[PDB]
């Protein structure tokens, strides 16, 4: 039995999460309870499960335990691979480590010179397998691909917020250029550093996990010529959040930007735009903490001017661009008082409206018309019908959605204006800056969205897994059929396919007595017994159960429909594209039916795109771990670690790598480690032929191990098992 | 934990914690099954409603009453009643606390398996029991003495107890009950050509009863006035805007109590079954249950009832003995609150039904429990 | 997954067909369901008039050609024109080909069997579609009403019908068809205009009565106060310029003409009123749900826009019913294509798409195969 | 003195004297009105037109029934049909003569008051009385024990009768009846494209259904017949000449009366309101019931029904029950048959409200006289 007296095992603790603990006795078959030593004394028993009969994990050797990758792991559980990093991170100070394919990062909240120059020359044009993990490590092998194989290559970061997603891409984007040398006449890294504070400023919201987080993807392509040298970049934009613009969670806020301008209104320029207060404004006043604490929003709008002005666009645009943010808060201030026969109206000289005209430079009286009633066009005639009070604010919210998603991608279309170059790129290295998986007590539209992202992102990664594994083997000439595909696609089609979870989401938007209790009627009455992935909680009515890769996850039903609205009549477009301002015409220059689309649909035309970029290119992938929540340097906590190694999926795909082949060694390593359990009698002129008989020998089942050409691979414990077999020797 | 208790009521349940005040659950027994035919193309869709939400689509909905003669008719249909209890209305899960349920005396024996089966076998309690809603109404009552008189929508009860204890031989059930008031109601609102006939039609006629009926005092008299002054008539307003004149009606449907004869029954008054059951007591303990006749359940909601009763009794009985009609107020809950005292009591675990016990005698270790 | 072999919807009405396809907000294509044929010999060899022209290339031919109705009624009268009308609607106005989209149409209650059947085979037969559906104009017109309760009076051209519905089920005996529609509107518009020794004879004329029809009347809301108006004020009669240019008056008719659906004795039917339709049709429905249909008093089609009419219906319905029940009446712009709009929403939901009859269910079941998808 | 005799059918008059083996008059109890005007100067018209000079003047004038859901509608049009048959039929004064007339079970009181009214301050008539047409038609059957069911034009009620008793807590009145499945059979005919609009047009509907309807024995079996075999198809000439096709509508038509669905109505078919009214009856009478169940009234002339009755009967009932039907050959004729034997029953004549007794308890004498 494995379980003896030297080998030591891991207890569950509420706290520690997991303990270690030294076998006082050889356990034998059909004991009940098995007697443990923990770190404060022999004072532990412990009762078996006495329905399944479940031991505790037991420990890798000590031998086992010092690596760079939790691959050389014989034992491949949450024990072992969370304490493995948290040794690293706390007595060798070591932040990043491998899992296969994958980099994982640890953030040490502390400045790392890691990152000097004479180490960026110690790795330049050697191996990435013999140096140590490190971004120069997955840096210089895509570099590398791309001039081997002249084809392009994308480095995907991704993690919880504060985790060094950011900081990790402006380490490998220094090294793409150094690499390369230097780009003088171009000045790109500036540039991107340029373009960082104004894209968070308009794409991150705060949140009640962060005072800081992105809301949407952000993709970076960094290009090359025949030299392979840096000559520019371009900014790609993904999934962003459109509900956010209008509707605020509790504890959370809007867009950095809204309130930048919010706490500016003092200044005598931003007076003219009578900017007022976020109590008074409405996408801003429902979230119950407009003001973050230990951060000055107008301190934030003085570095966000003066990022723009180092990427040149005029002093004359950005005012424009506060006058456009500005009116689009004056415009959700435009409330409708309710009529009769399902109608509404604005009152004389409503101020919000008459700002809202005056500083968009257009009529009030179509403005309120426009409102007050909408148009309907037929073969034959045009028609004017009234609209209901909640027909207007939906339409009024949708419109203000509409244009705030036009102005981001113009000031995107600047910043690229910034970063490109009249010299042509012979290749390029794409840094993809997205999230990993989200979860709480309560989840709604935003978080299901999320989640549908990262299923997508996870199919590729499943596939690319395998695709490396079976290459791998057929290499070693190791029947593939010998490695398991898990994939997650099912998981996928529940949401996206015919009569998915989308697809009736969408029809319950459009059908004019649709509602949230009725959606969520149609979703138990299609697939609570046709799907055992979709569940539903037996208490409630109001909630539903997704499972996701990462975890299972609750949506409440509540709002997702009323989220899903995007719906914009084009008359309302029209009024606001022959305005006196110069910029609306430019804003708005088909729109028919992208004005018709439902957030859900917009949201999967961008994923399946952003899924087919990273397709084309070559993958290469890693993992931001946040360490605490207390922002301590060097402060590692069990119980955050293990939700962020859940988030970042790894557990599951040290899980995939446990069930094959994980371990795998040379015959001339094997031989140089178990000669000693060797006989004369057993070594023979030739060390692979010795150890692929004293192995049959030593373990008698043929499944446990795999002959390759030039490696065995081996089975989960079998490594250990050799090491509990040489030391049982020795002893 | 903290036990549940449940009257299931033959026309309307009553359900909640133990300690708690009053039922924070009540709605009718009541399955509704469509009847027509959908025309909406891709529209949510249900099989069976339950209670209110059957209500609020009568008509298009046909009515079911799973209890009938105070005994149940389809397990079915039942099991849908307790899961709506259970997950849908108090939100609670049943393996997590013990359930206690009533029962009419001289209920099968079959009905007690089968409700305890259902309990254990489905819902999964840890442990349970079924009491006699007559001494729960009496616990209500607060008196360790007296004859209860509880009249429901689907049967009606005498049982005399004295010192705690029934008197088995003495007790009297009859099926005359608030339902056959509701049928009867229907043949003399035909009299003025106001009939009715489906069961949704029934809903509104049951409303018309329990507003504007009362028990006269003196019949003779009741029929003169209605006759000869005709000052007891009110106007009904149906659903769809019409009035309906109802008078006289308003005190024959109820009369029909102390004369069964209406309804071609053989059967005695409900005066005379107090009576004749005070009868078969020991005549030593009949001047304590002449002074304590309890009223309860549904049906003894009607204006001048104890007064009524009193004169009837008091013809029967001997001019020397202290008759006393008792009505608390909420007799609707009478037997729930009488419930939700027993299981609160330290002194109950003893008849707690446990899984284990059923799992190990069968389902008629409940009757053992019991006697 | 933005293209879906998007389906094509079409409303086969007796005087009027409307098209386009799902999620089209209105119908691309609209126009008169004629057929017109030459009466007259050919003054040269080159001439070669096409043997039957369609809809507005026949209206802008009339007196040369006859005009035909390929319905009447409600009900398909030549199906040879009918094949017509639907070539010129794929091909020759849609420009698409039918075996690429299914095909939605519609029918009005109380339609003869056979009828529903041979429409669906030619579309099966001679168009050769992938899959089709045939829905009742009631439910849509509801869709585009947007309730899940109310009643529907529909009145078209060759037919008016009143369809109560609640909680998305109907009630199959309270359901009433009336022949009284615009097409008898129109043929009595043109008797009491021979009063004033304005006299017409041709279909072709009839067309210039059914303009003047559509521009002058109004349903008035007390008529015996109108007559009254009309003889002494005598400030009713309109000079209506006729095409070819004769200013020709029309007083007393702008409203004697509609007020033949409150009165059909003006017609000789001893049939009812269309008010007295409506309010029976709630009376025939169960006590709880008419509260909730006087709530709801849908109208819908091409007739129904009369000015004044709903004012009169709210009245005329007030006047029925017990007074503490709050009348509505819903009539708003366009009633005209909300039978279609309906159909369009229909086309476009999810789980409609398994409600599609296929060409090989109905090659395996055969013609009977529409009633069986129905009920 | 020789009584007269005359059951007031809500579609079908019939009136004679007592003593006569078959009512000497019959005619449908319409009256027409003209919906048109006058054509030439002079030539008088009617303002009013009864039974057959009503028929012969189909669509000229509009028909009207003064009797609906068993119940008066027009007392002006009673009356009429009432001179018409003593003067204009019988040609006899209705003050030589007494007068029996028949009503419904379950029928408003204020119907019989204002018809006894009518027949003493109108037809000034020296005596009369009204009698319930079940027991007329049981008179006429010749069974002191049986439960009759006489489903007529507007009204079909299932009556049971043991030893000459009564019980009227067994007693079942239904709606469903002969007109309705006029109505129906338009419906299914306007499926073949043979629609109907008017009341002229509906008494040829109504020629149609009782000419070439009939009951199913087992409906699946029909419908798989006329769907497969078609040969039950069989045409029809019209007045103006024009032959229309008629099959299956010949059994979906009655078929109603076992399956009221058809029609949308909650209520039970024929057959179980017939085995229900047996199982409210006393234990020991239900074998006398069984093998006396008496069909009676108009809508029971349907070929095969009586076979059908039995079969749907025997399925309810057990096995041991002999279930038998006894059909009249003449159902049509046996109210009024069994009014005429009550009217030569020479014990009856004590049983007569007098035109003095009317005097002395105003209208309701009718009602203390009958119970
Ligand atoms: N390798 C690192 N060394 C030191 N500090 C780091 C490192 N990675 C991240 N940080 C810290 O994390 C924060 C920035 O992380 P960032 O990548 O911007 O987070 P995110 O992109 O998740 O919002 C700063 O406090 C920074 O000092
Ligand atoms: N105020 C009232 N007047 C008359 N009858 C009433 C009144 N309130 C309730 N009822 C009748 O009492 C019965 C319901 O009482 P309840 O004790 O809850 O019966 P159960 O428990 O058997 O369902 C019904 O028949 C109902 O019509
Ligand atoms: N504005 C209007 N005023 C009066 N009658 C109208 C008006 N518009 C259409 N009609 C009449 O209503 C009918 C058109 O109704 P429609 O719904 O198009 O019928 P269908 O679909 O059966 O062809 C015709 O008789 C037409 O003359
Ligand atoms: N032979 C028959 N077959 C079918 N239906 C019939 C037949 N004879 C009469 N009826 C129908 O039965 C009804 C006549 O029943 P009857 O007893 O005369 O009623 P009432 O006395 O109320 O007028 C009518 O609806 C008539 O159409
Ligand atoms: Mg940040
Ligand atoms: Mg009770
Ligand atoms: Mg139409
Ligand atoms: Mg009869």
């Amino acid at each position: 039995e494995l379980y003896t007296k030297f080998a030591r095992v891991w207890i569950p603790d509420p706290e520690e999460v997991w303990k270690s603990a030294e076998l006082l006795k050889d356990y034998k078959p059909g004991d009940k309870v098995l007697l443990l030593h923990l770190e404060e004394g022999k004072d532990l028993e412990y009762r078996l499960d006495p329905k399944t009969g479940e031991l505790p994990h037991l420990r890798n050797p000590d031998i086992l335990v010092g690596e760079n990758d939790l691959t050389a792991l014989s034992y491949l559980h949450e024990p072992a691979v969370l304490h493995n990093l948290r040794v690293r991170f706390i007595d060798s100070k070591l932040i990043y480590t491998y899992c296969g394919i994958v980099l994982v990062a640890i953030n040490p909240y502390e400045q790392l010179p890691i990152y000097g120059e004479d180490i960026i020359n110690a790795y330049s044009g050697q191996n990435m397998g013999d140096m140590d993990p490190h971004i120069f490590a997955v840096a210089e092998e895509a570099y590398k691909q791309m001039a081997r194989d002249e084809r392009n290559q994308s480095i995907i970061v991704s993690g919880e917020s504060g985790a060094g997603k950011t900081v990790s891409a402006k380490y490998a984007m220094r090294y793409f250029a150094t690499v390369s040398g230097s780009a003088s006449e171009a000045n790109v890294e500036e540039k991107v550093l340029a373009s960082n504070p104004i894209m968070e400023s308009i794409g991150n919201a705060k949140t009640t996990r962060n005072d800081n987080a992105s809301r949407f993807g952000k993709y970076i392509e960094i290009g090359f010529d025949k030299r392979y040298r840096i000559i520019g970049a371009n900014m790609r934009t993904y999934l962003l959040e459109k509900s956010r613009v209008v509707f605020q969670a509790e504890e959370e806020r809007n867009y950095h930007i809204f309130y930048q301008l919010c706490a500016s209104a003092k200044l005598p320029e931003f007076k003219m735009l009578r900017l007022g207060n976020a109590d008074s404004f409405h996408y801003t006043k429902q979230g119950g903490s407009p003001m973050i604490e230990g951060v000055d929003d107008a301190k934030e709008m003085a570095h966000t001017r003066q990022a723009c002005t180092l990427l040149g666009i005029s002093e004359s645009y950005q005012m424009g661009i506060f006058r456009i943010l500005a009116g689009i808060l004056h415009l959700g201030n435009v409330g409708f008082a309710s009529r009769d026969s399902d109608s509404c109206t604005i009152p004389p000289k409503h101020e919000p409206l008459t700002i809202f005209c005056d500083l968009m430079g257009v009529d009030y009286e179509e403005m309120c018309h426009w409102l007050c009633h909408r148009k309907l066009a037929t073969a034959t005639e045009t028609y004017i019908k009234p609209i209901s009070k909640l027909q207007a604010t939906n339409a009024r919210d949708a419109l203000a959605k509409h244009i705030y998603a036009k102005l981001f991608n113009w000031i995107v279309d600047h910043v690229n204006q910034a970063l490109h170059s009249a010299v042509k790129q012979h290749s390029f290295i794409g840094v993809l800056d997205i999230y990993g998986f989200e979860t709480f007590e309560i989840n709604s539209f935003e978080q299901f969205c999320i989640n549908y992202a990262n299923e997508k992102l996870q199919q590729q990664f499943n596939m690319h897994v395998f695709k490396l594994e079976q290459e791998e083997y057929m290499k070693e000439q190791i029947p593939w059929t010998l490695i398991d595909f898990y994939d997650n696609q099912p998981c996928i089609n529940l949401i996206e396919s015919k009569l998915g979870i989308l697809d009736l989401l969408d029809e319950e938007c459009k059908m004019p007595k649709g509602t949230d209790d009725t959606w969520a009627q149609k979703l138990y009455n299609t697939h609570l017994n046709k799907c055992a992935l979709f569940e539903k909680p037996r208490m409630s009515n109001k909630a539903f159960i997704i499972k996701h890769f990462a975890d299972k996850v609750e949506y409440q039903c509540e709002g997702f429909l009323e989220k899903n609205k995007d719906t914009v009549f084009e008359e309302q477009i029209k009024v606001l594209k022959s305005s006196k301002f110069k910029m609306l015409p430019e804003l708005f220059q088909q729109t028919a039916k992208e004005h018709k689309k439902t957030v859900g649909h917009q949201f999967r035309n961008s994923l399946h795109l952003l899924m087919e970029t990273l397709n084309a290119t070559t993958p290469h992938y890693v993992r931001c771990i946040k360490p605490n929540d207390f922002k301590f340097p060097f402060t590692f906590d069990e119980k955050r670690a293990v939700q962020q190694l859940r988030a970042c999926g790894v557990l599951e795909t040290i899980r995939i790598s446990a069930a094959g082949f994980p371990s795998r060694w040379t015959y001339q390593e094997f031989f140089s480690r178990y000669r000693v359990l060797m006989k004369q009698k057993d070594v023979l002129g030739d060390r692979k032929q010795t150890c692929k008989n004293v192995l049959e020998k030593l373990i008698l089942d043929k499944d446990k191990y795999q002959f390759g050409k030039t490696k065995i691979f081996f089975r989960a414990g079998q490594v250990a098992y050799l090491e509990k077999l040489r030391a049982d020797k020795l002893r | 934990t903290t036990a549940l208790v449940c009257d299931n009521g033959s026309g309307l349940v009553k359900a909640g914690f133990a300690g708690d005040d009053a039922p924070r659950a009540v709605f009718p027994s009541i399955v509704g099954r469509p009847r027509h035919q959908g025309v909406m193309v891709g529209m949510g869709q249900k099989d069976s409603y339950v209670g209110d939400e059957a209500q609020s689509k009568r008509g298009i909905l046909t009515l079911k009453y799973p209890i009938e003669h105070g005994i149940i008719t389809n397990w079915d249909d039942m099991e849908k009643i307790w899961h709506h209890t259970f997950y849908n209305e108090l939100r609670v899960a049943p393996e997590e606390h013990p359930t206690l349920l009533t029962e009419a005396p001289l209920n099968p024996k079959a009905n007690r398996e089968k409700m305890t089966q259902i309990m254990f076998e489905t819902f999964n309690v840890p442990a349970m029991y079924v009491a006699i809603q007559a001494v729960l109404s009496l616990y209500a009552s607060g008196r360790t003495t007296g004859i209860v008189l509880d009249s429901g929508d689907g049967v009606t009860h005498n049982v005399p107890i004295y010192e705690g204890y029934a008197l088995p031989h003495a007790i009297m059930r009859l099926d005359l009950a608030g339902r056959d008031l509701t049928d009867y109601l229907m043949k003399i609102l035909t009299e003025r050509g106001y009939s009715f006939v489906t069961t949704a039609e029934r809903e509104i006629v049951r409303d018309i009863k329990e507003k504007l009926c009362y028990v006269a005092l003196d019949f003779e008299n009741e029929m003169a006035t209605a006759a000869s002054s005709s000052s007891l008539e009110k106007s009904y307003e149906l659903p769809d805007g019409q009035v309906i004149t109802i008078g006289n009606e308003r005190f024959r449907c109820p009369e029909t109590l102390f004369q069964p004869s209406f309804i071609g029954m053989e059967s005695a008054g409900i005066h005379e079954t107090t009576y004749n059951s005070i009868m078969k007591c020991d005549i030593d303990i009949r001047k304590d249950l002449y002074a304590n006749n309890v009223m309860s359940g549904g049906t003894t909601m009607y204006p001048g009832i104890a007064d009524r009763m009193q004169k009837e009794i008091t013809a029967l009985a001997p001019s020397t003995m202290k008759i006393k009609i008792i009505a608390p107020p909420e007799r609707k809950y009478s037997v729930w609150i009488g419930g939700s005292i027993l299981a609160s009591l330290s002194t109950f675990q003893q008849m707690w039904i446990t899984k284990q016990e059923y799992d190990e005698a069968g389902p008629s270790i409940v009757h053992r429990k019991c006697f």
